[PDB]
């Protein structure tokens, strides 16, 4: 806990009606309270319907994402095709696990499409959710992770709507994540919200606290 | 090369004549063993003879420790035909095999899989050129988990099959002959039979097989019978009293 | 046979082991050792094989522990290889028990240890055999060949030219048992002078000699002394 | 066609024959030893006028009392001084006083004879085919040796090593005596190496080394040294 | 006595060469024709399909061309199973760059990184050579684009227009006598079928025997794009319109 | 694993595997190597197909750290194996001492290299011979030649590769001792056009200070070929 | 010492993966017909005698679910490839939670095999492989060869007689073709290439069609399609 | 031959292994031992006649019969170091046998392990195989007498008295001429002497005293190994000697 | 002793107190991180 508090750090998924949606915090700490940075971004993208919000120890999370990368840039080139979510998170979760004892201080979310096929193609939203050891957690509305999990679970069960557009759910997310960052102390100084839609993506930028 | 027969390597027609070296190597011990396979039992018989080699046969041998018949459990057994040495190295492997397997999964392999596994270790010989290949072909009974009999056999080449009666020996074809014969008289009787009845029949179709394929008169200290069915799933080996008593009847019906 | 020899692990048609016997071969060509000994001492003299003439005579006779010493004959890497692994044992046994190494063990390490070298086809065989000469409740002369086996004897010759020196031993050996110190002295110096052609003579400076007895531990003859007897030995020879 | 470790019909190793077959090549060396200490000296086969002449020394320092010549394939010679150099150091780190020269003899006949593996780890794949005649002083006073490739080391009064060994030995056997004093010593080795050389003994065609007993301490003869040396040297006869 | 047995691979010849290299060396001008080209636009590395049979899925099947990473592509000329072998250590040592630099390795450095390998095969131990030569094209911001030849020995050579594998000699002797300093990405599209006509002895190209990719580098991103029968036909209609 | 003695000693006291090396290194390409008061000059020749083949990328004059510079002749993949260990030695023994590695140092690794891999089961002689250029630790300029048996030996003036006899004999002719950089330069190209083509591209000139190594313009190499021409033409 | 018992040779060719071809090529044929919504892999099982189980003999095995495999050549080394390949396909579960995917099984069973040319002190394998499969990415047919290069095709045969089967399956193969017309092939072409007459104890047949599980036909779906 | 007999490793075409077979040559040229088994014991005797010529051998210094737990004999015909070496071996294994079960290893299941391990040097192309054969025996009062000979190739066979090396034909003739399961020890040590006189050319009434090892485990000795005394061995070969000089 | 005497076998010569001072130094210190718990005084009267 008290390794989780040195940097702090908090990101945030959310679904829509064929949109999803990635947020995160932007501080950059150390000792638990000095910021060093804010623009310290904790989303990653990993391919068009892949990304990954790591939270937790920057170090292990800077670790974690080039680990990813190396991961996924393999698969990938090897197989001639982008990565699957589904195949993305169980990977995540066994890459997670193979450091049982001696864990990567990092609590990760998976944010993206899942692409079925039939002609045209759907786009279902993913929202995944992971514990140091990549215990995983399958959502359908809302995946939290950071040390403003609580605030952010009270804000996301408060107001979370069902298939919302990108609009709504970018105001929605935006709110959830504003109100939870206000009331943590290690967390905030910027929030980063992109908006997954099958055919953009949108990044925002919040004009948010910085105390 | 100029190798390509001493070595396992490919010969330019594509064959591996080690392999067929180490058949002929096993064809040359002139011992016979039959298997065969009844409803509920099956049977290996053997000859109590020592593999012709280098040493003969002396009177002060002990006969009785001549046995080319294993058990590799309590409930499977073997026949090993081959050059001694290798038979012994063959049945340790199949052993220690049978034991990982109790062990790693809780429950006594079948005769399949201990064959498959024999077969599996015996490629690596096949494949890899400083190791010699064992010249040892070897029949399995046992008794599966469905309670059928199971019968098989493998070979030097790394070759195993289930047979429904098999015979290591010289000669096969005429042996293949011989058996198939046998198991459609077999077949042609219709009545069912009782546990009891079965393994009896099991065990003289065997050894009037023997006594066919060897075409002379064999006598009960000569050759060694196991068994296995589902009365008695021990594989164990019957007497050389009643394997007089078998002769006696088929000499005499 | 020019197919059977090329490897260390090949039998010939005969069962036979050329690489090693070509190992022993080697030991043919060196300088003659003889071995004695009575009841109480084993008396080792040697040849020592001097190159030219500003050239010192090389080392025949050399100290294992305080009652072992040996002798040797062939290649002059493989003796002191053997050497120091019989003087770390003998040392090595001392420390860990206080006591001195059986001669008998000793030498059936140094035979496995021989016989290790003749099982692979990544090694060969030592071109050496040792004449152990030790004193462990009574006198002992063993001989071990470069094939592993050890054998043991009550008087010992190898090297060039010494079936001279066996014939000799094989003519006197009767005398040996009951012999005093100087009595087996001489009978070894007369040895080696039998295997010694004529032209060549014993002096201090080509000759080795060593004792190693009851209360005698393993003591190479000084210079005077060995003058005296080889003086001894000339003059009795005269007669 | 052989492995290395064959044994050939009469007992030898043929990779040992190869490798004296190669020692007999190089630039030719003469060592003497006398009461009052040891020399060693040599010829320069100067390749051309391009050549650097200190890069090139056919007489290296062991320790600060033992100095070596060498001759056969220079680059082995290299490992092998090396090595002997090496160990030599560690001696006297774990004993805190000088090896003997018979020591270090050992231990390089030791390591030239390592591609046997008769003990099982080994490095070397072939022998060294490499002559040495290493001299120094130790607490017996002055001495001389002479290793081969075949492992043996002996020891001698005066020796000689090179493609003129024969030639030199030759002279230095019918023209040493024991009680010659280092003066005489000089003298007989330049007048060995003047006989044996294909040019005219010079200032710059010859390198000398000495360890006195006095001092104990390997000295590379100058220029100096060296023609005063030939100066004293009588006229060919 | 395994020696016997043993061939000696990596062992020296009288003349000072080694015979399995040379041989390696035979198998890949035994192999089929790949030419590569340095435009303005990018690298354009072509191939020549060996016919097996017309049951083949030719679609979406690349055999003789292969990406390495995002910047860096190459082609084979040799023996396919041994090419695959050192085409997954190159998409290794490329990913283990970015992920020890965080930014994209140097084409040449990838280059240097899969020859050490090939050199090392033909130094150390006594296993036989790799049979298979490589064009390797990619874009870096150092370099630019760079096209570069890797042989069995390990050796490579930096090139601005090259052909490897069977009659190269007619391959080169075209590019020598057409390819230019500035070249747009349709004219060297053009040469490159021009030479794959030459090499093949041919003068309609078929579609269905050619392999054509091409590396740029627009919009600050590195595009490869690996031209279908379609494309490959539009080009073929084009070039019989030149001549 | 492989451990086979590949260089073993032939009946007649020889190494038939350095000698193969040593005709790999004849086989090689031609380098020059003078030496001046404070400064070196190398040549070496190169080999491109016109208009196809990227001159830049082959480079057998090549940089082992702030001082020492190498070049070389025989394969060019053993070369660059070669070159590899010795900057990474180069680092190691500036890491180990806290100053740079000198010339004669680098020199003395590389043949012991050499010999290391004429002396190991199951590996090859490397068939290269190198000319290395350096500073010593009193800051003096010396020049090295190695060659695939691993002897070394400092030299004023050296080539090594093809016809290297033909341009040894020609620098035991022609060179003098504190010459200025132009003769020096004009004097590695004279060297090397001894045996190589008369081309301003068919050579790589670099020279070495204690600040740097500088590779030659081809505008100045242009000028000293034709007076190279012009002296050719002049006396035939 | 391990060396390489596989080299090049003057002309530049590997004998010895020649050889192992050689083995193919003698042994019992293998096919196998990408069909519209479909793959099957049929081979020619014959009984050497009345006595052995056929039951026993396994040439067309399950690596996994929707992916088969059939071999011409050595049935030790199809063994031994199979035991590998389905360590691979549940090392690939572990990893993505899905199943694997066909190319990416042919490439590591190539390049296992590929080894095989190139390490010391072993000879090639002596088959080809003929895998079959379902993904996302639709129905894959590869050959893979001893030298381990792997081939993608609409259809194939290895084993005896393979250009004649092969001519005689081209002239008769349209990609459209149904899973029951590429049944029909298929017992088409193993009956043309055979000698004598067939019947369903000769021939083995697996089927992947309609993402449906991989499933090898029994004696009685066998029979009744030779009924035609 | 033709190039199949230069490794251990290969069959020949018709499926021998020629180094075996000549290792089998080079036991037969070897020194002669015997095993028998008695009414109230078994005695092993080593006729060791190639030393004939070796007149300086320390007198009954040379012996190739040993024991495993003072209760098994095991004698040798070969390669002194390789019988040394399976010897060793097969003390291992019953220091392994008592350290894992606290019990003497069974004499069946040390000659199988001898077995195994003596065939495990016949299957590769890098290790000599051992030339030496082997013979393991044991007695006590309930199970009589178990003798073992172990042959190169790795084959174990059970006899009831068995001869190895030279001479070995007519030393078996000899032998099978009288059943010896009712004869005591002691009174076959005659038998045996005379057999060795009548077989072994080498041997005479003068060397049989020193170049003969004589063993047994019987009553006399509580079923534990012992040699057999000079008291006990010298009227026996007195009477065989003037026995045989009667005829 | 054991290594005195190994010196002795080898360099064929008695160590003197100097010589056996630095071995029985070089002995200690291999064990610095798990030292012998003994105090030793060395003893003895050199060459002079």
């Amino acid at each position: 806990g008290s390794i989780y508090n040195y940097n702090g750090g908090c990101v945030l998924g959310m679904s829509g009606s064929n949109c999803v949606a990635i947020a995160c915090d932007l501080r950059l700490g150390a000792n638990t309270f000095t910021t060093v940075s804010t623009k310290f971004s904790k989303i990653f993208k990993m391919n068009n319907n892949v990304y990954v919000g790591l939270s937790g120890l920057a170090t292990d999370i800077q670790t974690l994402y080039e680990i990813l990368r190396y991961r996924v840039n393999l698969y990938e080139v090897r197989q001639d095709a982008e990565m699957d979510v589904e195949c993305f998170a169980n990977m995540l979760s066994s890459i997670l696990y193979s450091n049982r004892f001696s864990p990567y201080f990092v609590n990760p979310i998976v944010v993206g499409f899942k692409l079925k096929h039939y002609k045209k193609v759907n786009y279902e939203p993913y929202l995944t959710a992971y514990d140091l050891i990549g215990a995983k957690c399958e959502t359908r509305d809302f995946v939290v992770n950071g040390v403003t999990s609580e605030q952010l679970f009270g804000m996301c069960e408060s107001l979370y709507v069902k298939d919302q557009d990108e609009n709504g759910l970018f105001e929605t997310i935006s709110q959830c994540l504003l109100s939870a960052l206000d009331r943590d102390c290690i967390s905030g100084w910027g929030a980063e919200v992109l908006v997954l839609t099958p055919e953009k993506i949108i990044k925002k930028k919040l004009k948010a606290r910085m105390d | 090369s100029m190798y390509d027969r001493h070595l396992t390597i490919f010969s330019p027609d594509g064959n591996l004549y080690q392999i067929e070296y180490a058949i002929k190597a096993v064809k040359n011990t002139n011992i016979t063993s039959v298997g065969v396979k009844g409803e509920n039992c099956a049977v290996i018989i053997s000859q109590k003879k020592m593999a012709t080699q280098y040493i003969s046969q002396d009177k002060l041998l002990d006969y009785n420790n001549i046995t080319n018949i294993y058990n590799i459990t309590d409930e499977i057994g073997c026949s090993m035909v081959g050059m001694p040495g290798d038979c012994l190295s063959m049945v340790y492997k199949a052993r220690s095999e049978a034991s990982e397997f109790l062990y790693s999964n809780g429950y006594n392999v079948n005769a399949e899989t201990l064959c498959r596994n024999i077969c599996d270790k015996i490629q690596v010989y096949t494949q890899h050129a400083y190791m010699r290949l064992h010249a040892c072909s070897g029949m399995i009974i046992g008794i599966d988990e469905n309670n059928k009999p199971e019968l098989f056999k493998f070979d030097p080449s790394g070759f195993c099959a289930g047979y429904r009666a098999c015979v290591i020996g010289n000669k096969e074809q005429e042996s293949i002959s011989v058996l198939e014969r046998l198991l459609e008289k077999r077949k042609k009787k219709i009545q069912q039979e009782t546990i009891d009845e079965d393994i009896r029949n099991t065990t003289i179709l065997a050894i009037e097989a023997l006594q066919t394929i060897l075409a002379f008169d064999l006598k009960a200290s000569e050759i060694e019978v196991a068994i296995v069915s589902t009365k008695n799933r021990n594989f164990t080996q019957i007497s050389e009293k009643e394997i007089d008593n078998y002769l006696t009847y088929i000499a005499e019906r | 046979r020019n197919l059977y020899d090329t490897d260390n692990i090949i039998y010939s048609p005969e069962g036979r082991l050329y690489q090693v016997e070509y190992a022993s071969e080697a030991i043919k060509q060196g300088t003659c050792a003889v071995a004695i000994k009575s009841k109480d001492y084993v008396v080792v003299s040697g040849l020592k094989k001097c190159i030219s003439k500003l050239s010192f005579p090389q080392e025949k006779i050399f100290k294992i522990d305080d009652y072992i010493g040996i002798s040797m004959s062939g290649i002059t890497s493989d003796a002191k290889v053997l050497t120091k692994f019989m003087q770390n044992e003998c040392l090595s046994h001392k420390f860990l028990y206080n006591e001195n190494i059986n001669i008998e063990s000793l030498v059936r390490s140094v035979a496995d240890k021989y016989q290790k070298n003749t099982q692979k086809s990544s090694k060969r065989a030592f071109g050496v055999g040792l004449m152990i000469a030790a004193y462990h409740n009574e006198p002992c002369i063993f001989e071990t060949r470069p094939n592993g086996s050890y054998f043991e004897y009550d008087a010992l010759s190898f090297g060039a030219r010494s079936h001279a020196s066996k014939t000799y031993l094989e003519k006197n050996l009767h005398l040996f048992e009951e012999c005093s110190l100087e009595e087996l002295i001489l009978h070894c110096l007369k040895a080696l002078k039998c295997s010694l052609s004529s032209e060549s003579e014993l002096t201090i400076s080509n000759t080795a000699l060593a004792v190693v007895g009851k209360n005698h531990p393993w003591q190479e003859i000084s210079s005077l002394q060995l003058e005296e007897y080889l003086s001894k030995v000339k003059m009795d020879a005269e007669q | 066609d052989r492995g290395v470790n064959t044994f050939s019909p009469e007992g030898r190793l043929f990779q040992v024959e190869y490798a004296l077959g190669a020692i007999k090549l190089g630039s030719t060396a003469v060592g003497i030893c006398v009461n009052d200490g040891v020399i060693l000296a040599s010829e320069r086969r100067i390749s051309s006028t391009l050549i650097e002449k200190d890069s090139v020394e056919k007489l290296l320092s062991i320790d600060d009392h033992i100095g070596c010549a060498m001759s056969g394939l220079m680059a082995d010679a290299r490992t092998l001084i090396d090595y002997a150099r090496v160990e030599c150091n560690h001696y006297k780190f774990i004993y805190n006083e000088n090896i003997n020269i018979k020591s270090c003899v050992e231990l390089i006949s030791e390591l030239a004879l390592d591609f046997s593996n008769l003990s099982d780890k080994k490095i070397m794949s072939r022998p060294f085919g490499v002559a040495l005649l290493i001299g120094g002083v130790d607490k017996n006073g002055p001495c001389l040796w002479y290793t081969e490739p075949s492992g043996t080391n002996t020891r001698f009064s005066a020796a000689s090593i090179g493609s003129a060994q024969e030639g030199a030995e030759l002279l230095l056997q019918e023209n040493y005596k024991k009680d010659m004093t280092f003066e005489q010593a000089e003298i007989l080795a330049l007048t060995v190496l003047r006989q044996v050389m294909e040019d005219k003994l010079s200032t710059s065609n010859v390198e000398i080394c000495a360890i006195k007993k006095s001092d104990q301490t390997f000295y590379k003869y100058n220029t100096d040294d060296i023609s005063r040396i030939i100066d004293v040297l009588p006229s060919p006869v | 006595m395994a020696r016997r047995y043993d061939s000696r691979t990596t062992t020296f010849s009288p003349e000072g060469r080694l015979y399995q290299v040379e041989y390696a060396l035979e198998a890949i001008n035994n192999a089929s024709i790949t030419i590569g080209l340095i435009t303005k636009d990018g690298v354009i590395l072509g191939a020549d399909k060996v016919f097996i049979s017309k049951l083949i899925d030719k679609a979406n099947n690349y055999e003789k061309i292969y990406k390495i990473d995002k910047h860096i592509f190459c082609g084979v000329a040799g023996l396919n199973a041994d090419a695959n072998i050192l085409i997954n250590q190159s998409r290794l040592y490329a990913q283990r760059y970015l992920y020890n630099y965080n930014e994209v390795q140097p084409v040449s450095q990838l280059v240097v990184q899969i020859c050490d390998i090939k050199q090392s095969y033909t130094q150390y131990g006594g296993l036989r050579p790799y049979g298979v030569s490589f064009l390797i094209g990619g874009y870096d911001t150092k370099d630019g684009y760079q096209l570069y030849h890797t042989d069995p020995s390990g050796n490579y050579s930096g090139w601005f227009a090259t052909a490897i594998g069977t009659n190269n000699l007619t391959a080169s002797s075209v590019l020598k006598q057409e390819w230019k300093n500035d070249m747009t990405l349709e004219e060297g599209l053009l040469l490159a079928l021009k030479t794959l006509a030459k090499s093949t002895d041919t003068e309609i190209p078929k579609s269905e025997k050619i392999e054509l990719a091409y590396l740029t580098n627009k919009d600050g991103e590195v595009y490869q794009k690996y031209l279908t029968e379609k494309e490959i036909e539009e080009l073929i209609k084009l070039y019989t319109q030149k001549y | 694993s492989y451990d086979r003695a590949i260089t073993v000693f032939s009946p007649d006291g020889h190494l038939l595997q350095v000698e193969h090396a040593l005709e790999a290194v004849k086989k090689g390409g031609c380098a020059v190597a003078i030496k001046s008061s404070n400064f070196a000059v190398l040549a070496v020749e190169k080999k491109n197909i016109p208009k196809l083949q990227n001159p830049k990328t082959t480079e057998k004059l090549i940089k082992l750290d702030e001082h020492n510079c190498l070049a070389f002749a025989g394969l060019n993949a053993d070369a660059r194996v070669l070159v590899n260990k010795t900057r990474l030695e180069c680092q190691r023994y500036y890491l180990n001492m806290d100053e740079p590695a000198p010339v004669d140092y680098i020199a003395k690794y590389v043949a012991k290299v050499q010999q290391k891999f004429t002396h190991r089961g199951g590996v090859r002689p490397f068939g290269i011979a190198t000319l290395i250029a350096g500073f010593k630790n009193n800051k003096e300029i010396c020049i090295y030649q190695t060659e695939p048996s691993g002897i070394y030996a400092a030299w004023k003036a050296q080539a090594i590769g093809k016809n290297a006899k033909i341009v040894q004999e020609f620098l035991e002719k022609n060179y003098q001792e504190n010459m200025e950089q132009k003769d020096c330069i004009f004097l590695a190209l004279k060297a090397i056009f001894e045996v190589v083509e008369l081309s301003s591209k068919n050579v790589e000139v670099a020279l070495l200070t204690e600040k740097d190594l500088t590779f030659i313009e081809e505008q100045e190499i242009n000028s000293m070929v034709e007076l190279i021409d012009q002296e050719r033409t002049k006396n035939n | 010492y391990s060396f390489s018992l596989t080299t090049f040779s003057p002309t530049g060719k590997l004998v010895q993966i020649e050889y192992a071809l050689n083995r193919v090529s003698s042994s019992s044929p293998a096919l196998g017909i990408r069909a519209k919504n479909g793959v099957i892999i049929a081979t020619e099982k014959k009984s050497p005698n009345e006595l052995i189980e056929e039951n026993s003999i396994f040439k067309i095995q399950q690596i996994s679910e929707h992916i088969g495999i059939v071999y011409a050549g050595m049935p030790g080394d199809f063994r031994v490839l199979l035991k590998r390949a389905r360590k691979e396909a549940i090392r690939y579960s572990l990893q993505y939670g899905s199943e694997i995917l066909v190319k990416e099984l042919v490439k590591i069973i190539a390049s296992i095999v590929q080894e095989f040319t190139q390490t010391g002190g072993v000879r090639p394998f002596g088959l080809s492989l003929l895998i079959c499969g379902v993904d996302v990415y639709g129905y894959h047919l590869y050959q893979i060869d001893p030298s381990g290069c792997y081939f993608n095709w609409m259809a194939t045969c290895v084993g005896k007689d393979y250009q004649n089967n092969m001519s005689f399956l081209e002239k008769r193969y349209n990609k459209d073709i149904e899973i029951e017309d590429a049944i029909h092939t298929a017992i088409l072409t193993l009956k043309e290439s055979y000698e004598g007459v067939l019947n369903e104890k000769n021939i083995e047949i697996g089927v992947a069609y309609d993402n449906k599980p991989f499933k090898i036909l029994t004696q009685n779906e066998i029979k009744d399609y030779l009924i035609e | 031959s033709a190039g199949y007999d230069l490794s251990v490793s290969t069959f020949s075409p018709d499926g021998r292994l020629y180094q075996v077979e000549y290792i089998y040559k080079s036991i037969n040229n070897n020194n002669t031992a015997l095993c028998l088994e008695c009414k109230d014991g078994i005695i092993c005797c080593c006729i060791n006649s190639n030393m004939d010529k070796n007149k300086m051998i320390k007198k009954n210094s040379y012996n190739r019969i040993y024991h495993v737990n003072n209760n098994i004999i095991i004698t040798y015909s070969g390669f002194d170091g390789d019988a040394r070496n399976i010897i060793d071996r097969a003390r291992s294994e019953a220091n392994t046998y008592y350290y894992n079960f606290h019990t003497n290893i069974p004499l069946h299941i040390l000659v199988n392990r001898i077995s195994l391990y003596i065939h495990a040097y016949t299957l590769y192309w890098h290790m000599r195989p051992f030339a030496a054969s082997i013979i393991i025996s044991s007695f006590n009062e309930k199970d009589k007498g178990d003798i073992y000979c172990i042959e190169p190739n790795g084959a174990c066979y059970k006899y009831s008295g068995i001869v190895i090396g030279k001479n070995k034909e007519m030393f078996k003739t000899e032998i099978e001429k009288k059943d010896y399961k009712d004869i005591n020890v002691r009174d076959a040590i005659e038998d045996i002497y005379k057999f060795i006189l009548t077989s072994d050319d080498h041997m005479n009434k003068n060397n049989l005293q020193n170049l003969v090892n004589f063993s047994w485990i019987c009553k006399e000795s509580s079923y534990e190994f012992q040699n057999i005394h000079e008291e006990i061995l010298t009227p026996a070969l007195n009477k065989a000697v003037e026995y045989i000089e009667k005829l | 002793q054991k290594k005195i005497q190994l010196f002795v076998l080898e360099h064929s010569h008695y160590p003197d107190i100097h010589v056996i001072d630095r071995l029985l130094c070089v002995i200690l210190y291999s064990r610095r991180f798990f030292p012998y718990y003994a105090f030793n005084i060395l003893a003895g009267v050199d060459e002079n």
